[PDB]
DNA sequence: ATCTGACACGTGCCTGGAGACTAGGGAGTAATCCCCTTGGCGGTTAAAACGCGGGGGACAGCGCGTACGTGCGTTTAAGCGGTGCTAGAGCTGTCTACGACCAATTGAGCGGCCTCGGCACCGGGATTCT
DNA sequence: AGAATCCCGGTGCCGAGGCCGCTCAATTGGTCGTAGACAGCTCTAGCACCGCTTAAACGCACGTACGCGCTGTCCCCCGCGTTTTAACCGCCAAGGGGATTACTCCCTAGTCTCCAGGCACGTGTCAGAT
């Protein structure tokens, strides 16, 4: 739609809620660190999920540039995959 | 405890120098002290790399001017270098 | 005239950028034109980003500079966008863009 | 627990970036790219922290692990 | 055409020639330098055209990934400028 | 004249290295535009290096430093 | 075994990288084991890229390693590719890639 | 008038690895620049870690952490184990 | 199969590297207060979860016209070679000026209190696309 | 015309601005030694003017590969309405482990001194380009 477009482009918020992101980040750091666990500082996960949110926003915006280049309106996953392959990562 | 170095107070008096009403919330103090740390790190890193490539061992005014004239974009470098040259000439107009 | 910051016109602490250029292993001999030059270019960059954030702050009918004004003032100009072209400003959001082919 | 970041939260992350219509197979793809990004950046954050003989991973270290990939974060004290 | 595709990939030469690139680079340095012309040392021009050829080949390959994405086979100029607009 | 002097089959040989099947006839002005922008960037950085060093002959090692700086580094010339 | 190279069991020099870690203003106090360790990691990277380029060099049947051998050995790995995803090898050529749909 | 290089050591590593092939001088130049580029990367990250932890030495554990940052998956693990075996055979003398 | 030439290899020497020992301070190791981060129970609810109708768009098709590869004379400047030059790169020799460095001195700038107002939020008028 | 969406007033509340006591690093003054800034000599190679060759750019004929605008089939996201559920605030409790100081062994800068590793010269012989 359009009203949630301008509502989510006006808002300064954080768009994935904090606690499932914290469970995700702690599981991935237990995968490293020779098996044993760590503990995060209270705004380390805030730094991490602001960076993850800004990376997903820029990735989807560049893939949607590719989609309305390609003569569509939607976002098929090969747009995300190919725009990730062109930016040099 | 521990004294911490921070550029909050200087950002605030440059702010009230520019337009004399608006104040800054503390997260913008945090963005501005991280910003002046990051620009200072870029210009000093280019400073040490030029004085390293050129087989010298000292950083002087000419070399920070070359670092600025490299790093910044089109017109921003021109007026930033003119600010540096007039600040240094007035500093040596006193001592 | 018993500081050197307030001798050289500026408002930034040229003394501690001299201390950081010494104690931050850049070069051995740092001449006393270099940190005054460096804090001059930093005071100019802070003055430009804060002029832009300030006129955006007077535009949205407010009297602070919160981080979203800082995103809109480093992105609604072009040379500062070419300087800061990769960073992520905290709590900033994005600038309002909707492409052409989308709109009915 | 990668499934925990919900499906309409991915939809709102899309609709911030100007998108109109979202496909159906996109959700496993964006969970994949999120898992790649998070695993690289906490690899570097863990490397800094377990270098410094410390266990609370501090936000200055995650700012450094964002700093070295070019995509540095402001506001948290780099 | 396929035979010159394979013959220009299997070769390892350089593709834009010596004197037109030297006159192009000397014009672009005459525009800077306050007017007063420098002396390009004659391996710096090989440095500069191997740099520019690496940039143009990576640009054309990424724009051609875009046009095999879009459905076509040719290479329109909007694909070049969009493959430059995505990569920064 | 000189920018329209880097020839058109040189552009399409550059393209057929990358693996392109059909070249549209309008690509040539945009690829001269992107070549001129690239050379303005790297020649501004090389000129500023070799004018800081007070050295009126542009070396090759400073062109390599200019490419090493903006991140498309070059191997072979004393990097 | 007076020189530290054949003390440390290596082939690169360790005096030269100790001189560079002192004179290249990285830090003041460069410890004892650090140039030896850094010469070891440089030796391993060089021995792996030259096993790869030497085997490509005898696969295309020439007796000597030329630059395109280095670019085939770099672009036909993936951890060496991620280490060198930016660099441009001069007189290098490209990797041969032609898709399936374009023909 | 001297000017230093790395060509002799690259040649000794090559004719250790497999003893037939030699190196044309442009490949000496390329991987001369490669050794110098990898050196500047690892020591720049060395200086940045030992400045971020308020420390003042570049020692072996710090170089080991810098190598495990910069290199990819297997290459970091086996380059670190090779370096640790070099430091053991040094510091046992 | 052969030549055109450069990579591989041999002696002088010479600048940098190793050895032996000094001298100061840096980082290891322990120790104590305490910040704050994990962990776990009420309770409110905002938002996630989901079934189905409904049109919006993805996709195959197709025929029309349009612009691009390729053949073939035909010209145009690139490239190599002489070959002569002189600008400016590079080395080097003093020599002053400027930056490390020490020792005391003193506000500058920082932690902490603390009271104060800008905006978050709520609530009400009013205006008005599609 | 149904929510949509802009001024304005009211109420509250938690961050900001500002004052205030205070360590500590930033200035001032003086010593000094070494690094870079000019003269001055060499002398390598970047420029350039012309000649001769010739590989490549080029202009068009033209045939057709193929871009693309309009066509219909079908499926598949979006929105709506009920369900349900796990985040979130708030409280509480408690125990790592951060941080910061006190001590001190040893680990590296530094300096004299001897010596050989490596570079810079020449000289050969076969590696590859057609």
């Amino acid at each position: 739609w359009l009203k949630e477009i301008r509502k989510l482009q006006k808002s300064t918020h954080l768009l994935i809620r904090k606690l499932p992101f914290s469970r995700l980040a702690r599981e991935i750091c237990v995968k490293f660190t020779r098996g044993v666990d760590f503990n995060w500082q209270a705004q380390a996960l805030l730094a991490l999920q602001e960076a993850a949110e800004a990376f997903l926003v820029h990735l989807f915006e560049d893939a949607y540039l590719l989609t309305l280049h390609a003569g569509r309106v939607t976002l098929f996953p090969k747009d995300v995959q190919l725009a990730r392959r062109i930016r040099g990562l | 405890k521990s004294r911490k170095e921070s550029y909050a107070i200087y950002v605030y008096k440059v702010l009230k120098q520019v337009h004399p009403d608006t104040g800054i919330s503390s997260k913008a103090m945090s963005i501005m002290n991280s910003f002046v740390n990051d620009v200072f790190e870029r210009i000093a890193g280019e400073a040490s790399r030029l004085a390293h490539y050129n087989k010298r061992s000292t950083i002087t005014s000419r070399e920070i001017q070359t670092a600025v004239r490299l790093l910044l974009p089109g017109e921003l470098a021109k007026h930033a270098v003119s600010e540096g040259t007039k600040a240094v000439t007035k500093y040596t107009s006193a001592k | 005239a018993k500081t050197r910051s307030s001798r050289a016109g500026l408002q930034f602490p040229v003394g501690r950028v001299h201390r950081l250029l010494r104690k931050g292993n850049y070069a051995e001999r740092v001449g006393a034109g270099a940190p005054v030059y460096l804090a001059a270019v930093l005071e100019y960059l802070t003055a430009e980003i804060l002029e832009l954030a300030g006129n955006a702050a007077r535009d949205n009918k407010k009297t602070r500079i919160i981080p979203r004004h800082l995103q809109l003032a480093v992105r609604n100009d072009e040379e500062l966008n070419k300087l800061l072209g990769r960073v992520t400003i905290a709590q900033g959001g994005v600038l309002p863009n909707i492409q052409s082919v989308l709109l009915p | 627990n990668i499934q925990g970041i919900t499906k309409p939260a991915i939809r709102r992350l899309a609709r911030r970036g100007g998108v109109k219509r979202i496909s159906g197979l996109i959700y496993e793809e964006t969970r994949g790219v999120l898992k790649v990004f998070l695993e690289n950046v906490i690899r570097d954050a863990v490397t800094y922290t377990e270098h410094a003989k410390r266990k609370t991973v501090t936000a200055m270290d995650v700012v450094y692990a964002l700093k070295r990939q070019g995509r540095t974060l402001y506001g948290f004290g780099g």
